[PDB]
RNA sequence: AGUAGCUGGUUCCCUCCAAAGUUUCCCUCAGGAUAGCUGGCGCUCUCCGCAGUUUUAUCCGGUAAAGCGAAUGAUUAGAGGUCUUGGGGCCGAAACGAUCUCAACCUAUUCUCAAACUUUAAAUGGGUAAGAAGCCCGGCUCGCUGGUGUGGAGCCGGGCGUGGAAUGCGAGUGCCUAGUGGGCCACUUUUGGUAAGCAGAACUGGCGCUGCGGGAUGAACCGAACGCCGGGUUAAGGCGCC
RNA sequence: UUAAUUAAAACAAAGCAUCGCGAAGGCCCGCGGCGGGUGUUGACGCGAUGUGAUUUCUGCCCAGUGCUCUGAAUGUCAAAGUGAAGAAAUUCAAUGAAGCGCGGGUAAACGGCGGGAGUAACUAUGACUCUCUUAAGGUAGCCAAAUGCCUCGUCAUCUAA
RNA sequence: ACAGUGCCAGGUGGGGAGUUUGACUGGGGCGGUACACCUGUCAAACGGUAACGCAGGUGUCCUAAGGCGAGCUCAGGGAGGACAGAAACCUCCCGUGGAGCAGAAGGGCAAAAGCUCGCUUGAUCUUGAUUUUCAGUACGAAUACAGACCGUGAAAGCGGGGCCUCACGAUCCUUCUGACCUUUUGGGUUUUAAGCAGGAGGUGUCAGAAAAGUUACCACAGGGAUAACUGGCUUGUGGCGGCCAAGCGUUCAUAGCGACGUCGCUUUUUGAUCCUUCGAUGUCGGCUCUUCCUAUCAUUGUGAAGCAGAAUUCACCAAGCG
RNA sequence: GUCUCCGUAGUGUAGCGGUUAUCACGUUCGCCUAACACGCGAAAGGUCCUCGGUUCGAAACCGGGCGGAAACACCA
RNA sequence: GUCUACGGCCAUACCACCCUGAACGCGCCCGAUCUCGUCUGAUCUCGGAAGCUAAGCAGGGUCGGGCCUGGUUAGUACUUGGAUGGGAGACCGCCUGGGAAUACCGGGUGCUGUAGGCUU
């Protein structure tokens, strides 16, 4: 029904976005990005690996939806349904038209929109994992599977961040301790040595 | 093709900076122009009148008639293989004194004195500037310390 | 557009502020010995057929409205042309626009 | 059939061989578009100079 | 000897200089006029001026990047409040009584974005200045401005050469003027298109107009530009044999 | 019948049907006239068209475009003529030929001749009904016809196909 | 006294004459207007910059929506108040504009440029200079002044149209307005006519001819600047083939298949383009004849099956022979 | 494909920017008739296809959709 | 130390809340005969001086929000010029120069001109 995703592979045309110019774009292929045991604390998740792009291309709406399912389907298989939290950090916001051909030609080339892709850089992360430490062989082996829905070369990486936080892994607990840290469900606030006194003696009462 | 429309393009040329819009101070409309300054062209889109083409936005002319809000200025103005010196009718708000010259100014009052106090004093001074010369030879001492060593670092996917 | 019927604005005649009747400039019926529609008969005349253009591919849809001007001064009544922008309707004392009115 | 539409290319290899002259500049510049009042009383000024010059 | 904005042809040598396929207007699109690019003839001076360059000062800018716990627009996920509004429940005599529960809402966070968004914000870039047409004194004219013999401009006389960054270079100026007005190619940037030895742009450089060494071969690549010669040395490329 | 690429289903034809004209006329020629052809003619004739033997039949539409008929009753309407103003040039008014407008006729004149929905006791159709609608809404016939896109229509016959 | 003829006048008059029947354009036509203009973007941070590039607008509207002055403050929200409720009107508070400013958009604007009142006609008369497009021409539009008459305000001031960026038109001709105007030919008076200056009547193909078709009966000058074959680049479409493995296969992913995805190859399909050929490369199909490819239907030699035999399916070397 | 046009009670249809959204049929209630039809007197019932916008007020006017129907598609 | 009138720059000056304000001021404040204007002496205008710093206003405070300014981000991203560099490409590295912005961390919280007062 779509052309083969070589035509439309590379970041050629400047970033175009559904406005209110590009009107009539379809909906995108994936509508999902967060599944999983979405609700499981910070702290009960501390493992996170990564997907991360070595090229820099687009990703069809339809290879991100089925990498997704490729991902989630071996982690219920092998972690279970509440055993991981799996997020894709891409969303198809560039749209690729079409010239539809059976005649003028070239003449009013300019294309009606045909789908959504998402643009990713090198070094940037195409979708994680967090599960507990004792899973990392099965984080792995899911995003190697997911690898072959996509074009180009991506990496794994298991990242030293405590799951979906940008703290180190290392030192997260720490933090936590002395209230550096405030868990709030999959995240963690960050409590810096500002403003008014009243909040951090609630932190301390 | 494009339009030829006055001001085609001057979208952020014109508009006012972040959180400077509203009453021009009044100090703009204080300063004293003269026949043969020099002042910076730079329009301002909170007064409309007078406003200076977009083409001469950031350029550099003189002063050679006055009026009661606006003055002309001779500013040079390129077009194709030729500059031509054309004469603008510009309200005040649209202008500010060139300060191009007065780091000339400065010198050539500096250069006087010197001229004429080293003269009653019989004796040479450096009037000319120069480029700035290669550093001369000096001692580094090491304070009985050894240079940190520098090694590159290894690599890390910090992905 | 409404215009009033009268209007204070400036007489060369008087050289100063006037009050003047305003009206609307009509066209004059073409004279038969202008110079221009003489020279015309005598080419139109005989065999050849039409010899000037006749003009076609009118376009414009209004026409630039000119106000007739007099001076109301008994001795003077000067008169000058005035033309103001095209406009589809044109009136003369119109009734004034009225504000905070319900519109029924 | 269809043509080239606009280049400059090759102009400012043009512009240059002749130069990018600048204006000529003289000591002094004409009066033309100069305010007509002040214009009128430098006329003025001018034209009673012999007046003071015994003075001088 | 009809006219032809169209096809074809247009006859000796050497020397010197040497283009354009671009601007605007045209029933203009196979053509003209126009500016540009060219040539010729000079002339006014010279043995201060100028510059496809940097330096030093000083402005101009909103692209690259970045931002979205900053405005606009788009967008993922949880978390804490919640009666200020609803869906379900749910004990009733029943109410804003009790009870949860899911939603909207609000508050902090969180994922991801913009050619027609932006607080920030480069590099490269554009303008101006770097003196004698300057600086500093005394005076005079005014019908302009005016509390003021104030202001401004103009004019007269006088005094100051360490000619006030680097580098390079002789400059200025005027007539007459042909051909051209189908272009095309490459690095980078870039629009449309799946793409094209595709169509359309910016910059510079090329081919066209140009041979020569290398790329076996080749309009454009790499090196390098050319009077007729000897010797020497090289470039880019090479050194089994051809 | 296209001499020299088309011999035909094309043209003609008898038959049929219109139309103009009674001679100072119809139709036509001619630069010209007491000019000329039809015409040495006279409506069973001459002139202008369509269809195309016989057989059978030739339905509806005059709104459109044509053609035609009636006209001071009568809007517009040239020159010339008439009247008034003026020094005159000139201007103005009154009057109002044909033709156009107005009203009839005419299709063997050019031509034209619908759409939607519901409805019979299985289903299907739908004689029947409702509705919008035009100047008529395609009648008698005929048809995948030299005329039907879909289409190599469907059924039957002709073949092993 | 009409026919008729001579000369004028009105109608009819493709019977006949002459002529026209735009341009751009991924060939032309059909379609659009990229033909005169304006906003944002493209556009690569001065300016400029193309495509039948993208998102839009214009041929108007306004006696006030122009001008001045004064006084106010908007969208939205919160909380209160008979009927009154989501929504009527009153009150208090918050409110950087999240409103409004004729319109497209962008910019600008808060004791205002918005809203409401009061007075008004600077939308008037006039000579030059300048800017924008630019050839440094015209128009159009715009900017500073200058000279008169004015309005408004207590006044400073502001205003010669609309907050800024668009909203428009030469020559010739016609019409109007102006002067104790010039000429009206030998002089004078007077009608007329012509001059001079400023408006309007319009050219939207918008630097401005007056303009319908058809040609298969066709013609000339050209064009490979340009379409209809082949060939060339490309390969979207067509064809063929891999990779992952959710499923199918009773069981069992992979004997045989294989979704969601993804990577390729081919030029026996169609496109796209217009490089060669228009002083001509004979345009479909069949027939005949040779040759070559392999992506193998058969045959030879093989491997694997959900191969008992038979039949079949998948795969290999393989184009010798059919 | 380009261009033009159309969606209103159950059906077919009017709407001349401010309507109690027109007409006919249909449905319902009551008379009439032994009953039916015809007929007479009444009643009800429009998601103005949908979203946005101008307007003091849009069924209408202007745009984006959702379905529908015409006209073209030629020279090889 | 500080205010009043008029200002320049226009948040280091704003916003929220709390504390403190001697003197003179600036205010709140008391009235409507006159001037003037309102549905309303609320505002505007006019005539005053019983009271009060309650508020405005001034100074200060807040591990305050904002704002200003540094650090980090980082010689990172991006970039001028170069190569017969790599790679099928996408892109990337190096040579020669220039060189950012968040988050995060710190510091600051109006200066000042003219005139005239108060403060032994
Ligand atoms: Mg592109
Ligand atoms: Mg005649
Ligand atoms: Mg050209
Ligand atoms: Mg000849
Ligand atoms: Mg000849
Ligand atoms: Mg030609
Ligand atoms: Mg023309
Ligand atoms: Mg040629
Ligand atoms: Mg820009
Ligand atoms: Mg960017
Ligand atoms: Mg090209
Ligand atoms: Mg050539
Ligand atoms: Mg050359
Ligand atoms: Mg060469
Ligand atoms: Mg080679
Ligand atoms: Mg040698
Ligand atoms: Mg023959
Ligand atoms: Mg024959
Ligand atoms: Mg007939
Ligand atoms: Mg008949
Ligand atoms: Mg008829
Ligand atoms: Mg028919
Ligand atoms: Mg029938
Ligand atoms: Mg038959
Ligand atoms: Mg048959
Ligand atoms: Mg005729
Ligand atoms: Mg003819
Ligand atoms: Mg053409
Ligand atoms: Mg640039
Ligand atoms: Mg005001
Ligand atoms: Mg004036
Ligand atoms: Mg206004
Ligand atoms: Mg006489
Ligand atoms: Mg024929
Ligand atoms: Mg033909
Ligand atoms: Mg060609
Ligand atoms: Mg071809
Ligand atoms: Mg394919
Ligand atoms: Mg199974
Ligand atoms: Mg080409
Ligand atoms: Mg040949
Ligand atoms: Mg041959
Ligand atoms: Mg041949
Ligand atoms: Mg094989
Ligand atoms: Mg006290
Ligand atoms: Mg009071
Ligand atoms: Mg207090
Ligand atoms: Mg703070
Ligand atoms: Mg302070
Ligand atoms: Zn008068």
């Amino acid at each position: 029904g779509r052309r083969p995703a070589r035509c439309y592979r590379y970041c050629k045309n400047k970033p175009y976005p559904k406005s209110r110019f590009c009107r009539g774009v379809p909906d995108a292929k994936i509508r999902i990005f967060d599944l999983g045991r979405k609700k499981a604390k910070v702290d009960e998740f501390p493992l996170c690996g990564h997907m991360v792009s070595d090229e820099y291309e687009q990703l069809s709406s339809e290879a991100l939806e089925a990498a997704r399912i490729c991902a989630n389907k071996y982690m219920v298989k092998s972690c279970g349904k509440d055993g991981f939290h799996i997020r894709v950090r891409l969303h198809p916001f560039h749209v690729i038209r079409i010239n539809k051909m059976l005649q003028t030609g070239m003449r009013g080339a300019f294309g009606k929109p045909q789908g959504t892709v998402a643009r990713v850089h090198i070094g940037q992360v195409i979708m994680s994992i967090r599960t507990k430490l004792q899973n990392k062989e099965h984080v792995v082996e899911a995003l190697r599977r997911a690898k072959f829905k996509f074009p180009g070369r991506q990496k794994i990486h298991i990242s030293k961040k405590w799951g979906f936080t940008k703290f180190n892994a290392d030192e997260f607990e720490d933090m936590v301790a002395e209230k550096r840290l405030i868990p709030d469900g999959c995240g963690v606030k960050y409590i810096p040595n500002r403003g008014p006194l009243d909040k951090w003696r609630a932190l301390h009462s | 093709t494009n339009t030829k429309g006055k001001r085609r393009g001057t979208r952020y040329m014109f508009s006012r900076p972040f959180r400077k819009h509203g009453v021009v101070p009044l100090a703009t409309y204080m300063r004293i122009y003269k026949k043969g300054d020099i002042v910076d062209i730079k329009g301002m889109g909170t007064v409309q009148k007078g406003m200076p083409h977009k083409c001469y936005h950031g350029k550099t002319g003189r002063v050679y008639n006055v009026t009661q809000h606006a003055v002309g200025i001779v500013v040079n103005k390129q077009v194709k293989g030729k500059i031509l010196a054309k004469r603008i009718n510009v309200r005040i708000e649209h202008i500010k004194h060139s300060k191009s010259r007065d780091s000339f100014l400065k010198r050539v009052k500096e250069n006087d004195q010197k001229k004429k106090e080293a003269k009653e004093k019989g004796t040479w001074v450096q009037l000319k500037r120069q480029p700035a010369p290669p550093r001369e030879a000096h001692f580094v001492r090491t304070n009985g310390k050894e240079p940190e060593l520098l090694e590159p670092i290894p690599y890390e996917f910090m992905a | 557009v409404n215009v009033p019927k009268t209007r204070r604005t400036f007489c060369k005649k008087c050289g100063k502020h006037q009050p003047h009747k305003v009206t609307q400039y009509k066209k004059g019926k073409d004279s038969l010995y202008a110079q221009g529609k003489r020279r015309y008969d005598r080419k139109q005349s005989g065999y050849g057929g039409q010899t000037k253009p006749i003009f076609r591919k009118k376009a414009k849809t209004t026409k630039k409205i000119v106000l007739r001007l007099e001076c109301v001064e008994p001795n003077c009544r000067s008169k000058r042309m005035l033309a103001i922008k095209r406009c589809k309707h044109f009136e003369l004392g119109g009734d004034k626009k009225r504000k905070g009115q319900v519109i029924q | 059939a269809k043509s080239k539409n606009h280049t400059t290319h090759n102009q400012s290899r043009k512009w240059h061989r002749n130069g990018i002259k600048k204006p000529r500049s003289q000591r002094y510049e004409s009066l033309k578009g100069v305010d007509p009042k002040f214009l009128r009383n430098m006329r003025f000024a001018k034209k009673h100079n012999k007046k003071g010059l015994k003075k001088m």
